[PDB]
């Protein structure tokens, strides 16, 4: 085989300083993952994925460092119709992945310089479609103030004005209110499917980033 | 017409065919089966794939079998679905109803996920996001594998009615070495594991006591994995306990459900950041049916059964079913216990009972008054005598059950424990070596349960502090620092540069994280206090020591309790010059004794 | 020997294929004791027998067709061999 | 006019944490400046330039934030044949500038989110063709060990093995040895033109980054 | 054929035409001219552009004129080219030979660039990297502007033979407000500025003294800009001083060139980080011609003329022309001065002369031995008496020339000055208010000129330290910390936690920035020292004080110098218990007195 | 009025243009008291007089053509007007 699963992962010191904060993207939209890696000595570059819902391990798509050919595509079983890309600026290379974000394809994506054995994580992106918030039984419904990226650790949505929320029952007395970006259908008609599990594989990372506005979320220690 | 032809070339002149209707392949389950396997792979690739998965007899503990008699109104349904074995190598991915519940440890690189189905369950252990180890137990389907492998190299342990099948990459044995040991799960399988009552006593709590004593929680080790597997097996047994709907004596069902919920809560606190939202565990009797069948005749005449029932209802995420009078009676029982074991170590029965009450008030939002009245009592039993008796308790090896090791000092509102307070408690200058180190971790384990109080949910969980819900209207927080908004009386420094700060707030107001200096009112004093109509009832006292950590908070409910506490003959108050005694009245008054 | 399949979406599902063929070792020179070929409207594909037979058996079990599978599975018996011993 | 020169600049906190270290690129090669800005609220994005040799002030190329049209191109008088680029990418836009690097076009390039008055510098790139090093009269010629980007503050070249040096007289007793990337002509034939001024507009930034290997360079305070 | 037709449409029937040959436009001059102007813009755009540039009589100081008699073997050439006014708005960009010299202040957002041409020069002041202000002086071409603007709104000052042209964006007047003052440059233009001898005395040094006293160096303010303009004007005047090649008395040319080089060096140290590499300033006589004409007859009998000539050669970047014997004679003169003004404040003549020598040794790499012998002397004149006299000097207003304010304490190898050492020098407990504040900044201005020594270029310029080149073979560095590799004798702590560290190294070895502890040899002692053949000659002594900063290093060359120093009557040695005296000999010995 | 120019490289240099024309106010209705037009192969452009005439004056000065420019510059006199007073 061209390689195996990364055995000696490493993280660049800019890994957690340059990774954009989680992003809320409307369901059914054609998101794409950008990237930019300076000219290197690594034979292979790749994009590593970890889907939030019902997934374990990692799946990676391996591109030749210079030419841009495909050497191995592990994202098959979850992204049958994803199209990659590779453009060469003599100064540095660019590669991208494109798909149709939905409930099953939200997760973390990481550019990874690669060779046969090792790897060096460089950047991370988190894609979300539904976010959990808890409301007390009688308190008025919260009202977050999502805005476009801005800068910092605030969760953001490229289309904040299409924000809509729904409630999915109770949890330890609280009422679970979920936030999502709609308008996929006309007006308020659209209502996503109720999430089938929480906390999920992405719970740890997401809850480390603040949500602008007043709202309560269970948080790590 | 439009059928698919299967032929085997009888001869060049003519071939024999099977005319399989295409309707049999109409369902999408055919395609999603096909896309998971590359049919172009040669035998060499299949041999290579098997070369990386460690085999039972060649790399793991050798195969061996056990045999024993496996035996002790709407039925529940798995209202949740998950994709089993997604993107796996040796197994087909399928979409089925399931009970999926994931635990995420402190370390972002580790997590354990438990999945259960109708006839078998799965345990997923993940390290550093690589391919995880899988433990599968139950009735296995005939065609689970994606290629015609020899599955007899994968069943690690076989029982009278089920078998254990293990998949793990050969590179992972440098970590999951416990597989190589022949004792793995010998204590959890080699008996009638369908006997839930004996199962919990013999297998789960056995691991729980050891893990708690050794302080291995939050770390993925052999004992924790064995615990998780035992928990999953216990859940599997519950579904097997006569779902047909045989008549059940309610107290027995209450005990069974209470044990299961205790197990789940312990694992949540031992291996998870926050509880899983899934809840709605399948039980012999639906919680609504229990409620109605037990409150139509008022069949409950025992307080213990009532507290167990309320625990079941609260943990099952059905708060709206809890009436106020039952909680009032629970609070009355709590006050009874407070009067009984005042300023002394809790008897085993008291510990076991009060464990449920302490774990209850933190899992509700209705009836804040009674919950406060119970929380204050749970905090007020943490007398230094209780700490000493707990210290002597830990050294005892005869601890069958996990409940016996409960202490109100752990999960209550006091979260400022340190080795200094523990060590200085002993005049012998000696403590059983393991205990003074283990109790620190035991009492510092994080339940993080203060969100269920409107005026305190914003209080940071890291810094040491103390909380006291003396009554409905008032709520005191004692801190080394001005943490939250409200009236804040400063007190003499424990050490120059560190101040014992007392914050008084009203429960009817939202929690606020104000760190500024304001309303820094001074401490008042009174000597010949007035007890007319017991204006001092429902008050908490604190003996602040000038040159060391604060110690030994106590809560007095009635006039008799405060009379007992004041009486120096009981050693509650000593009046030494170094230490000073303070009173926190039911209203906002803070004064010196 | 076998038609390279660069992508899975390229590989026809049951909605496009029309005939699946087999040839035993009696006429096939392959070391696998046989060969299999399929028919699609645009291009045929060569595929290894044993993998296809295992997939067919898995599908049959999934739909619980064992009752009606006697003759068919018996006919596939020659190709269900090569069960992978660890070596 | 669509806008004026930036009246009130700002710098992102990642400005000096994400700007790649200076790069040495042979003359006559077609470099392109990558960039990646997350979805924002700024009407205009632009690329700002400061050429090293005989230049003052700044010149800006302003693109509409969303569509990608051109609104104003100040780089004309120095980059008559430079071609820009814009690729809408719903998660976040991308734009680039291409040219033929030479002696007159080396300098600093900075992506700048823009509106009519303000601006927000986001990233910086430094392009160099000749670097100065000083050698003592009798000491043997130095030998730097340029390599591909790797990571850090080390000057780097996408083609280190084409490194060549020449001397351009004396300075305060020292001998000035210059380093450049050659092979534009066969073997050692090509010799760049002698630099006409030092320290130039780019001297301050460049000399703050180390050069791997043993060598002496006049350094800021 | 192939010509271009210019026509004006005499009539529809026929038009009159000019048949201009295309050869007149064959050259690239036309093309680079056309691309700089948009021929499609309307009058509105041109009006808008002018609205942004402040005008002389409307925004700046009103126009006014001055009039005076402007008057006092290969010729040089501008061996350097630059693109004047690149990407400008009102002016055409052109490529011409020029003298281009850029200064970059401490702050990265500021820099001043000086450009000169045959008949006019340009001063560019840049802030924040926006469009820079421009001052243009000299004979201006007829068609400089890019559009037919009214240039009379831009000339700020006019002279008998030249005009001053100022361009600045209207938004920039919030910073360059000095333009609004009518006094701007009144002292640098309103006289016969071609009289260089009077020019430097009246205009440049006048600004230099004030800037140095007020400590405005490294900051872009009115005085610094006036200084830069005066320097550019002085350079312009020099090129105008009879380049035809009239006979010149060599001493006068030496004085003129030395003054110009002093000006350039002062500006380099005051307004830049590193010297501009351009050098090769055009002079009345080429440096090679001066060298050969002067060393053919050995006409330089005056030592001062010799040092001036060596300074000229060294600064002009022609080191290879300097012979060894001349430097030996310079070192002998330095020793003469050392003997003369030993342990006393330097007379004005001594300061002026030794300034050149101190600035010389730092700008060469040949003859390291003699450079060391001069550097040690330059360091050894920094006696506390010199500090006091310089302190009193700094308050005098009668300082015509910048040389008089030189002190060896500044540029020499002692770079550990602090207000504590200065303040404690006074028993009155009083120093003229501004003087102690100004002395620190004057003595802490950074030449960073230790790079010209093979064994010390490694040494960081930040940390306080001391350097001493006692001889050719040995070289001591005294520091609070182990900075460089070599033998390092520790000494008693100045304060507990801080130590006086003495490092001894051999000059013939390249240095390395080794911070490790090694060869931490102990201090030896000797009382009845042996002076046979003056084994103590060429040695430096230091009176270390235990409870304060180290002070008052001294260097003894011959036996007589050490005899004088030891004699306590001269107050060189006091022998107080707190202070201790050490000897650093020509070899590696470090010992106590 | 004036042929819009999007990029300088598009604007012909002297290598491509073949004739430059002028029309005074006596026949032109423009407020600029005239107009000028140039011709390049299959491309004509409209340009304002005064800016152009200033450019030719600058070119003449740079090339030192004042001696030979008498008649030409005299002919450009009607268009060299509109000197930009600050208002
Ligand atoms: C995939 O790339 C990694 C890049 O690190 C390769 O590992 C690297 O192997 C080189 C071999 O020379 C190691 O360089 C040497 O390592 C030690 C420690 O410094 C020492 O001998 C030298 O100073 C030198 O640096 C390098 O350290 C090592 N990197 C790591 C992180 O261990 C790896 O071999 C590549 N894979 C293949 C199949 O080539
Ligand atoms: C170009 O974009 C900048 C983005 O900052 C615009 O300046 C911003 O203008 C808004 C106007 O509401 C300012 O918001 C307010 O500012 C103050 C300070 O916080 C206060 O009134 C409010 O809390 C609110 O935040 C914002 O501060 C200001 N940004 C900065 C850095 O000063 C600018 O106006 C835009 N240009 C045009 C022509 O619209
Ligand atoms: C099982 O899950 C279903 C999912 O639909 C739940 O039904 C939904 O319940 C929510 C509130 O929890 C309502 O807002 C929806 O309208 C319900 N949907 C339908 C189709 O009825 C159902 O309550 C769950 N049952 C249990 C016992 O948990
Ligand atoms: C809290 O309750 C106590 C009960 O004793 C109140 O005590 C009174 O305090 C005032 C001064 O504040 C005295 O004049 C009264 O004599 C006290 N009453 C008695 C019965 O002793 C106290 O005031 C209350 N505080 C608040 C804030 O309501
Ligand atoms: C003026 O600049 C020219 C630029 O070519 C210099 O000529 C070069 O000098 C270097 C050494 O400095 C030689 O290596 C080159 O071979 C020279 N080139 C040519 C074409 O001769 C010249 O030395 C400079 N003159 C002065 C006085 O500085
Ligand atoms: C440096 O020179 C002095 C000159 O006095 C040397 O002094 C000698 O020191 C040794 C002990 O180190 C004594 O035994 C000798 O008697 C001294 N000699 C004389 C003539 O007094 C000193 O050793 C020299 N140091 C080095 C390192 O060479
Ligand atoms: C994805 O979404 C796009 C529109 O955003 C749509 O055209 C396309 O059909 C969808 N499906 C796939 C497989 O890309
Ligand atoms: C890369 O993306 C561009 C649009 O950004 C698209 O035109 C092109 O086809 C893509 N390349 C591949 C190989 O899919
Ligand atoms: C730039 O260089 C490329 C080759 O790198 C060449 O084809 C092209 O003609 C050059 N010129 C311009 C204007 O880009
Ligand atoms: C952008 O670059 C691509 C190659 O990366 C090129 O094909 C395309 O034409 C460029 N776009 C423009 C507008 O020049």
């Amino acid at each position: 085989f061209a390689t195996a699963d990364i055995a000696e992962k490493m993280w660049a010191e800019n890994y957690e300083t340059t990774s954009p904060a989680p992003v809320l993207v409307a369901e059914g939209e054609q998101v794409t993952i950008p990237c930019t890696v300076m000219t290197h000595s690594w034979p292979m570059v790749s994009i590593r994925a970890r889907f939030c819902r019902s997934h374990d391990g990692s799946d990676e798509l391996i591109l030749d460092a210079v030419k841009g050919h495909r050497l191995m595509n592990g994202l098959q079983y979850r992204l049958p119709y994803a199209t990659w890309n590779f453009s060469q600026l003599h100064l540095g290379q660019i590669f991208s992945l494109t798909f149709n974000v939905s409930t099953d394809t939200a997760g973390m994506y990481e550019c990874v310089l690669r060779n046969y054995s090792h790897g060096l994580i460089m950047q991370r992106f988190v894609i979300l479609t539904q976010l959990e918030t808890l409301s007390r039984p009688d308190e008025p419904c919260c009202t977050p103030a999502l805005g476009r990226y801005s800068l910092g650790d605030q969760i953001w949505s490229p289309t904040p004005w299409r924000l809509r929320n729904h409630d999915c029952g109770m949890y330890r007395g609280f009422q679970r209110n979920y936030f999502y970006i709609g308008r996929a259908d006309a007006e308020d008609c659209w209502k996503p499917a109720c999430p089938d599990e929480e906390p999920d594989r992405c719970w740890t990372v997401i809850q480390r980033y603040r949500l602008p506005g007043d709202c309560y979320r269970s948080q790590p220690h | 017409e439009n059928a698919i032809s299967f032929n085997f070339f009888q001869s060049y002149n003519q071939y024999y065919v099977f005319h399989m209707p295409r309707c049999l392949f109409a369902g999408p389950l055919a395609e999603q089966f096909l896309n998971q396997v590359d049919l172009t792979e040669t035998l060499e690739r299949y041999q290579q794939r098997l070369n990386t998965y460690a085999l039972v007899s060649k790399d793991l503990a050798s195969y061996r079998s056990f045999s024993q008699q496996l035996k002790a109104l709407h039925r529940p349904h798995f209202n949740q679905t998950c994709i089993l074995f997604d993107g796996h190598d040796l197994l087909f991915s399928t979409v089925t109803p399931c009970l999926h519940q994931g635990f995420y440890l402190m370390d972002e690189l580790r997590y354990v996920k438990i999945t259960l189905t109708e006839d078998f369950f799965v345990v997923t252990v993940s390290i550093d996001d690589d391919t995880p180890m899988l433990l599968i137990f139950g009735h296995l389907p005939r065609v689970l594998f994606k290629a015609p492998y020899q599955r007899d190299n994968f069943i690690l342990r076989q029982t009278e009615k089920h078998e254990l099948l293990v998949l793990v990459k050969k590179t992972q044995l440098n970590r999951h070495s416990y597989l190589k040991d022949s004792d793995f799960l010998d204590a959890a399988l080699d008996f009638n594991y369908l006997d839930l009552s004996a199962l919990l006593r013999n297998s789960f709590h056995r691991y729980a006591v050891d893990v708690l004593k050794s302080g291995r929680c939050q770390m993925l080790d052999r004992r924790t994995v064995e615990m998780a597997f035992a928990y999953a097996l216990a859940l599997f047994a519950a579904a097997r306990q006569e779902e047909a709907g045989t008549e059940i004596s309610i107290p027995r069902a209450l005990d069974r459900q209470a044990a299961l919920l205790q197990i789940q809560e312990f694992m949540i606190t031992c291996l998870s950041q926050t509880p899983p939202r899934t809840t709605l565990l399948l039980y012999p009797t639906a919680v609504d049916l229990a409620k109605r069948a037990l409150w139509t005749p008022d069949q409950i005449t025992d307080i213990t059964s009532l507290v167990r029932l309320v625990y079941i209802l609260s943990k099952q995420n059905q708060q709206h079913l809890i009436p106020q009078w039952a909680l009032r009676q629970i609070a009355d029982f709590a006050l009874q216990l407070h009067k009984t074991h005042l300023a002394s170590f809790l008897s085993a029965f008291a510990r076991q009972e009060l464990y449920l009450m302490g774990s209850l008030v933190h899992s509700m939002l209705v009836h804040t008054t009674e919950r406060r009245e119970i929380f204050i009592v749970e905090t007020g039993l943490c007398s230094l005598a209780e700490l000493s008796h707990f210290t002597q308790l830990l050294a005892h090896p005869h601890h069958e059950y996990l409940s016996d090791l409960y202490t109100p000092c752990s999960s209550s509102g006091r979260r400022d424990h340190s080795l200094e307070r523990l060590t200085r408690l002993f005049p012998d200058a000696t403590v059983p070596a393991t205990v003074p180190a283990a109790l620190s971790i035991l009492s510092t384990m994080q339940p993080s349960t203060l969100e269920t109080f409107p005026d305190l949910f914003c209080l940071p969980l890291g810094e040491s502090f103390s909380a006291l819900t003396v009554s409905e209207h008032v709520s005191y927080v004692v801190t080394n620092q001005y943490l939250i908004k409200g009236i804040s009386y400063p007190v003499s420094t424990t050490v120059v540069g560190q101040s014992l700060i007392i914050t008084q707030t009203d429960s009817q107001s939202k929690c606020e994280l104000t760190r500024n200096m304001h309303t820094t009112h001074s401490i008042t004093a009174a000597l010949n206090i007035s007890l007319e109509n017991c204006a001092f009832c429902q008050s908490a006292l604190l003996e602040y020591d000038d040159t060391q950590g604060v110690i030994n908070i106590m809560y007095m409910h009635d006039s008799d309790d405060v009379l007992f506490a004041l009486d120096p003959y009981n050693e509650v108050v000593v009046s030494s010059p170094r230490t000073h005694y303070l009173m926190l009245l039911k209203n906002g008054t803070v004064l010196e004794v | 020997d076998y038609s390279v399949r660069q992508s899975s979406v390229s590989f026809p599902p049951w909605r496009d294929i029309d005939s699946v063929t087999f040839v035993p070792r009696n006429l096939s020179n392959c070391s696998a004791h046989g060969l299999a070929v399929i028919v699609a409207g645009n291009q045929t594909w060569y595929v290894n027998p044993f993998s296809l037979a295992h997939l067919l058996d898995a599908i049959y079990n999934v739909l619980g067709i064992e009752d009606l599978s006697a003759n068919f599975r018996r006919q596939l018996a020659p190709y269900r061999h090569t069960l992978i011993v660890p070596q």
